[PDB]
């Protein structure tokens, strides 16, 4: 899998009722997504 | 897998304390009483003691 | 900014920039939570640079300006991208340098025993008098250069072309290239040179007997 | 036979009093170490060293202060590494020193203080 | 009765300090007995009890030439008041003394002894053996009146040590220096080192020592000498309790080693008006301390089986003492402000470690720019 990071320090911004919760592999939370979801990062 | 039940969904809003905040204020429960209401005995408390 | 951030040396970002609050303890996931206590890591102490003792003494200098006392890693690899325009400038100012002070005043900064005047005006002067021209004046302030001052000079060799720059740091400075003294102190390195080791030190196993020795101390084994 | 690896002798308290009334030929040098103490991994060293180099000329030895203790403090020891050089006349007094003293300053006081 | 050296400039920046006493090459005064002995013949055994030692023994102080050294290499500048024979040892002590860059302008030189050697009547009484001292030493046996008053006049901190206290005559000069000190306007730093014959009773140390404390406007105690100096026996007692049944808090469940810290009113008995500051130190594992407006505990670290073959504890106490005085030279905000202090003892902390990896004291002292380096290292950047 690849991993998308973050190209800029900012504040990350986007509606999260857009997508599912889940538990990572890592036991962390986490949002799945199954579409296209746009990620504004206030930098 | 993406959670599907609702005590999971709940649990996962859960994970953020201003989401507790947010049900305490929905729910009208002071915080402290809150706190101490988590320690409530899960089920099936006995039936009452009649000593004569 | 607008006009200027074209030739000289300016802030990346352009000066007003905005600035965002976010998420706060407590309204995040704990995987996502700054710690209540600043944790211990072996990398929490910037790594001394090259780059970075070369930009400080650049900035001192006035050569460059930076946006803070320290120069950060984005300014450090920049540095490293370019710093052989700035070696090149300096030698050029050397070279000017040169050629307005002419040799007598450039080279008697590594001659401290020559105490004479060295400016072109007393160069004349004395070839006034003395018939020594330039030349021999030359020479004879040489001649009182020591080995050592001709050694540090031979940074100045048209091959060599040392950067002025650390020619002329002194040691508290170039010591924030590795990060001044190591912790472990080296004395617990150095051993001389023709020492004998006392295999009778303290760091050694007491002196293994011969065999038969130690079998007959034992009385394990007879000689008659 | 093998032989021994150490010829700075230990003595207990009361076998050093014996050592000290009994008529000396030779000067007795009194080492107060401890095993704990940086120091004395070194005056060891020195004294072995002294111990070889006097052969029978010297009677080289030494006192744990962890274990004569009382006696290290009525010996007016202050410190460790500490080191007597008791005279075989019983008239003269005795030298002590304190510090790690050069092993050419023991062999100073040997030849020409005792 | 004034005395006027007839210069006006400011001296130097690092302020000076004079370390008053004897100068030994390297010299541990604190001794007493310790349980674990090992072989007494092979000495290649002897880094087990440098690395685990006797707690009394954790961090050794030594003579206070020690402390100019340390003092003078973390970056100070030190004057050795003292004196020596004028013998080749004598001789080697002061290009010791020069080499490292401490001042010798106090260092006077006895011709007519024999520099480390005492003279000593070796007695019996009660049918034990028993030496008196029938010479004292150079070192012993500097007068009132071969003291440096323009040492004392530059010197900031006069630093001195108990083991003057076992010299009367070093104990009159030690307080004639102190005069002159306080005259000056010196501050007096009391590195305890509480020698052999001042262990053996509580009662007789504490009244030996008690004009030298009231006369310390600082002072540095160990934990073992503090608990001393109070009842030894009422802290082991504190010490060794385990509760019966459950422990009072999470923590005493752990078993950790037991770093108590000595409340002001435990320290009262000691306290006293001069005293500006008192450490009591816990190896470098802990430094307490204690003003008139606050106290606390500088919680330190030790590693030494780091270097299991190199290791040595002896001097990291002097070079505490070192770092301590040459942040409170640099730094007097150390009296008044509590972070200020914490932040600057750390570097008394960062210098002993360093001190305790090397064979030998004098060639283990850290440099300023080590000591900064392990402090940064070992420290969270908050609280460098």
């Amino acid at each position: 899998a690849e991993h998308v990071r973050a190209p800029y320090n900012g504040k990350i911004k986007f509606n999260e009722d857009l997508v599912h919760p889940t538990r990572t592999r890592h036991g962390h939370p986490a949002f799945l997504c199954y579409i296209d979801l746009s990620v504004i990062i206030e930098s | 897998v993406p959670l599907q039940s609702p005590e999971a969904i709940e649990a996962f809003k859960m994970l953020r304390p201003s989401y507790r905040k947010k049900k305490i204020k929905e729910m009208g429960i002071t915080e402290d009483e809150w706190y101490a209401k988590q320690f409530e005995i899960r089920g099936d408390k006995p039936p009452p003691l009649d000593t004569s | 900014d607008k006009k200027l951030g074209r030739p000289h040396p300016f802030i990346d970002p352009t000066k007003k920039k905005q600035i965002e609050t976010t998420l706060t303890s407590d309204e995040s996931w704990w995987n996502w939570r700054k710690p209540e206590k600043e944790q211990w890591s072996r990398w929490q102490r910037r790594r001394p640079d090259v780059e970075t003792v070369f930009l400080k003494a650049m900035a001192e200098t006035g050569q460059v300006k930076l946006y803070g006392k320290e120069p950060t890693l984005t300014e450090t690899s920049l540095y490293r991208a370019r710093r052989h325009l700035f070696k090149e400038e300096r030698l050029q100012a050397e070279r000017e340098r040169l050629a307005k002070e002419g040799p007598m005043a450039f080279y008697s900064e590594w001659v401290k025993a020559w105490k004479r005047d060295t400016s072109r005006e007393a160069v004349q002067k004395h070839f006034e008098e003395t018939g020594e021209d330039e030349n021999t004046q030359l020479i004879e302030m040489f001649s009182h250069q020591t080995d050592r001052e001709y050694r540090i000079m031979m940074g100045t060799d048209v091959r060599i072309k040392r950067d002025p720059l650390a020619m002329r740091m002194k040691e508290d400075q170039i010591k924030q290239i590795w990060g001044g003294d190591p912790v472990y102190p080296t004395i617990n390195y150095i051993q001389a040179p023709d020492a004998v080791m006392d295999f009778r030190g303290p760091d050694f196993h007491e002196p293994t007997p011969n065999m038969l020795s130690y079998l007959k101390e034992n009385c394990k084994v007879i000689s008659r | 036979f093998v032989r021994e690896d150490y010829l700075v002798r230990k003595l207990t308290a009361e076998e050093l009093q014996e050592l000290v009334k009994g008529e000396r030929k030779v000067p007795l040098i009194v080492d107060f170490y401890a095993t704990w103490c940086g120091p004395c991994i070194l005056m060891a060293q020195e004294l072995e060293m002294l111990a070889v180099e006097y052969e029978s000329n010297a009677m080289i030895v030494k006192v744990d202060t962890d274990d004569e203790y009382e006696f290290a403090r009525d010996m007016q020891v202050r410190g460790l590494p500490t080191l007597f050089f008791i005279s075989p006349d019983p008239s003269k007094d005795a030298i002590r020193t304190e510090g790690l003293i050069p092993l050419q300053m023991m062999r100073d006081i040997i030849d020409n203080d005792m | 009765v004034d005395y006027d050296d007839g210069i006006d400039f400011p001296y130097d920046d690092p302020p000076l300090v004079c370390c008053f006493g004897a100068v030994q090459k390297e010299f541990v005064p604190v001794v007493r007995v310790h349980d674990n002995p090992m072989h007494p013949d092979i000495y290649s055994q002897w880094k087990m009890l440098q690395w685990d030692p006797p707690e009394f023994g954790r961090a050794p102080g030594g003579p206070p030439s020690n402390v100019a050294i340390s003092h003078v290499r973390l970056g100070g500048r030190a004057a050795f008041m003292g004196k020596v024979g004028g013998d080749d040892y004598g001789e080697e002590l002061v290009l010791m003394m020069n080499k490292e860059r401490v001042q010798t302008r106090g260092v006077k030189f006895d011709e007519g002894a024999s520099t480390a050697c005492t003279r000593v009547k070796i007695k019996f009484e009660d049918g034990k053996m028993k030496a008196e001292t029938v010479k004292e030493p150079p070192e012993d046996s500097l007068l009132a009146s071969e003291l440096n008053l323009a040492v004392l006049k530059e010197a900031r901190i006069f630093h001195f040590n108990s083991e003057v206290l076992t010299s009367p005559t070093m104990e009159s000069t030690l307080f004639k220096a102190i005069q002159w000190s306080k005259k000056f306007g010196g501050l007096i730093f009391f590195d305890l080192n509480l020698p052999l014959p001042l262990w053996r009773s509580r009662n007789e140390t504490r009244k030996l020592i008690k004009k030298s404390w009231d006369e310390a406007n600082i002072i540095e105690v160990s934990q073992q000498e503090l608990e001393f100096l109070l009842d030894e026996e009422y802290y082991e007692r504190r010490r060794n309790y385990t509760p019966q049944y459950f422990a009072e808090d999470f923590e005493q469940t752990k078993n950790r080693r037991d770093y108590y810290h000595y409340t002001p009113e435990e320290i009262k008995p000691l306290w006293h008006d001069d005293l500006k500051l008192l450490v009591v130190t816990d190896g470098t594992l802990r430094l307490h301390y204690y003003t008139p407006k606050f106290d606390g505990v500088v919680v330190g670290t030790e590693d030494v089986l780091i270097t299991p073959f190199t290791c040595d504890r002896t001097g990291s106490g002097d070079a505490v003492v070192a770092g301590i005085m040459r942040k409170l030279t640099t730094c007097p905000e150390m009296f008044e402000d509590q972070d200020v202090l914490e932040r600057q003892l750390r570097f008394a902390v960062a210098a002993g470690i360093i001190s305790q990896w090397t064979i030998g004291a004098v060639r283990g002292f850290p440099t300023e720019s080590a000591t900064q380096n392990l402090k940064e290292q070992v420290y969270v950047p908050s609280m460098w």
